[PDB]
């Protein structure tokens, strides 16, 4: 009879061989990441083809519903997100040509290697070749021949196929209406239609900005004590007022400034609350890290893990008999199947990631309940703040003394405090001004407000206004240095590290009020609170059903992301660096430069 | 651009399809 009818009988199909297919995909890729033969990838690449072949067939069958005649909101909800996606109005020959520009782009980032201008064929990948020396080398030019040499021996060889890459995208997104591919991918937070809880994808960029000029004040004091120590460190080769050298940042990007704690840490001769010894002389193992990891959720009243994943999980590198991709991943398969994929090592570092996988689980479990194109998290930053908040916690003090990594009697001060939250800062402050500015100056390139005959001249522009950070050489337009990094060249939005930074604290700061937490934010466990458990699960749970301004209020109280949470978590170290930067220059030359 | 993920990481573009 009715046409509601019609789409609930097209629904109910598409959801009985969308189940089974999703699974049998998720379940050949799972093979080939644990085990990477020629007949894994042959069944994964079969098994892809075939989810792709249904759900491109699908999604057109789903256009004959129209969602205004459609009065059930969850069929509605279903039938929009398969007549959106699964949709390439792009023709098959240019598709074919972007399918290509996208794989040689990737293998270039995996394959390229530098080889020793000296060395007859020693040759460098970036992992983990390059990328050793960009973490661990505390020698100037060896870092700037690591730093310039990926550039201009990749990134060059980049430039011709992401200038392609830019004019195939923009036709894409221009297909469906969309201004611009950075258009498109705003559209992951676009609420339309839900009265009150509204979202726009140019509300994102004015959000973006707003919270970042209230993050400068910290970011330019944290730029200010590093560029001071940094001159202990490296003295003649930095200016005191001027950008940051590019190849100095702790990693080949400056993403993270992590690998810089060594150099610029406030009190050495403090204790470092690091475990790993511990962890060692307890005869720590995979298991109990997971086990451990396990227990932390249901102390909040989360669920155990399932029998199937402590049978089909690998937590341990499986040896030379069988190659794995040792990238820690949390999976969801379908069909109650759930399974970690990681080489852990008996380390804080893999203790701390471990909670951040399992929280992806603990995701991924809530939102089963959800039907099947339901099942995802609120927006690209949700399930990153829900890994990182896990490990908020259990890095505390407080916790690691409840499991016994730590002694009764271990002396936490204002002192540990701040180093704590120094180290911390490198890592969440340090990627915010990098992130922001990537994905700005991405965003302008897809608008066309940036001409290709200035990509790198704005690229270093706005990294020395934005970020405080100066190339060391000269860089003309036959690098493409942005694509230097993973996800430029793999093709993957990076606002979701901005948004998901934010998110993460607007979160533990309700979860420690929901579990009455005394004093500052950073020293906060939600352990025992299955109050705080029961906020975070009425949201996990949620998926993707509600608009991510609804889910986001549900735990904190309010339809937007707000930076006062996580400047409240750094403000002991905030009143500190300006204690510390007062006979320090705070700001930087735009204009200084290495190569002056 | 998505649907359903199964695995939380943002896979090499080479071999994740
Ligand atoms: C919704 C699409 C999806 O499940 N993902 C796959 N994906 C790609 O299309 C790249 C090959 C990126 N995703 C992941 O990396 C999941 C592990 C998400
Ligand atoms: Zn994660």
């Amino acid at each position: 009879s009715t046409i509601e009818e019609q789409a609930k009988t097209f629904l109910d199909k598409f959801n009985h061989e969308a189940e089974d297919l999703f699974y049998q995909s998720s379940l050949a890729s799972w093979n080939y990441n644990t085990n990477i033969t020629e007949e894994n990838v042959q069944n994964m690449n079969n098994a892809g083809d075939k989810w792709s072949a249904f759900l491109k067939e699908q999604s057109t069958l789903a256009q004959m519903y129209p969602l205004q005649e459609i009065q059930n909101l969850t069929v509605k909800l279903q039938l929009q997100a398969l007549q959106q996606n699964g949709s390439s109005v792009l023709s098959e020959d240019k598709s074919k040509r972007l399918n290509t520009i996208l794989n040689t782009m990737s293998t270039i980032y995996s394959t390229g290697k530098v080889c020793n201008p000296d060395n007859p064929q020693e040759c460098l990948l970036l992992e983990p070749g390059l990328n050793e020396i960009m973490a661990n080398s505390l020698d100037y030019n060896e870092r700037l021949w690591a730093w310039e040499s990926w550039r201009s021996e990749v990134g060059k060889q980049l430039r011709p196929l992401y200038e392609e890459y830019v004019v195939l995208k923009n036709e894409m997104a221009r297909a469906n209406h969309y201004e611009d591919y950075g258009d498109y991918w705003r559209g992951d937070y676009e609420v339309n239609g839900v009265d009150g809880y509204d979202y726009s994808r140019g509300q994102l960029i004015e959000d973006v900005e707003h919270t970042f000029e209230e993050i400068k004040p910290l970011y330019e004091h944290l730029h200010a004590y590093v560029r001071a120590k940094l001159m202990n460190a490296y003295p003649s080769y930095i200016s005191p007022i001027g950008c940051l050298p590019a190849h100095l940042l702790g990693d080949m990007w400056g993403r993270f400034w992590t690998n810089l704690y060594s150099l610029t840490v406030p009190f050495g001769q403090k204790p470092n609350i690091d475990v790993t010894d511990a962890m060692v002389d307890q005869a720590w193992d995979a298991q109990r890290i997971f086990k451990e990891a396990e227990k932390f959720f249901v102390s909040v009243g989360l669920p155990n893990m399932t029998q199937g994943f402590w049978e089909n999980s690998m937590l341990t590198d499986p040896g030379n008999v069988q190659k794995a991709v040792c990238h820690p991943t949390a999976w969801d398969l379908g069909k109650g199947d759930f399974r970690i994929l990681m080489c852990t090592k008996v380390t804080m570092d893999d203790f701390l990631t471990a909670h951040h996988e399992m929280g992806h689980i603990q995701y991924d479990m809530a939102y089963a309940a959800q039907p099947f194109l339901l099942r995802n998290g609120a927006n690209e930053g949700f399930h990153e703040a829900v890994g990182e908040i896990m490990s908020l916690s259990a890095a505390t003090p407080k916790h690691l003394k409840s499991i016994g990594l730590l002694s009764p009697d271990f002396q936490e001060d204002n002192e540990t405090e701040i180093n704590f939250l120094l180290k911390q800062a490198l890592t969440i402050v340090g990627t915010l001004p990098f992130t922001y500015m990537l994905e700005k100056w991405r965003w302008m390139v897809f608008k066309g407000e940036i001409p290709k005959d200035q990509w790198m001249k704005k690229w270093w522009e706005m990294k020395r206004e934005i970020v405080g950070v100066v190339e060391p050489v000269p860089h003309d337009e036959t690098y493409c240095d942005p694509a230097s990094l993973f996800h430029v060249s793999n093709d993957y939005s990076f606002i979701r590290y901005y948004t998901r930074t934010l998110y993460q604290f607007q979160f533990q700061e309700a979860l420690c009020q929901a579990a009455k937490h005394e004093g500052p934010l950073h020293k906060c466990d939600i352990s025992n609170s299955t109050e705080a458990g029961q906020k975070l699960f009425n949201m996990l749970r949620l998926g993707k059903s509600e608009p991510w301004t609804l889910a986001l209020e549900n735990v904190v109280g309010a339809k937007n992301m707000n930076v006062r949470p996580l400047l409240n978590y750094f403000e002991p170290l905030f009143t500190w660096l300006k204690d510390q930067n007062k006979n320090s220059f705070v700001g930087w030359s735009t204009d200084w430069s290495p190569y002056a | 651009a998505c649907v359903r993920s199964h695995c939380s990481s943002l896979l090499p573009r080479i071999h994740c399809a």
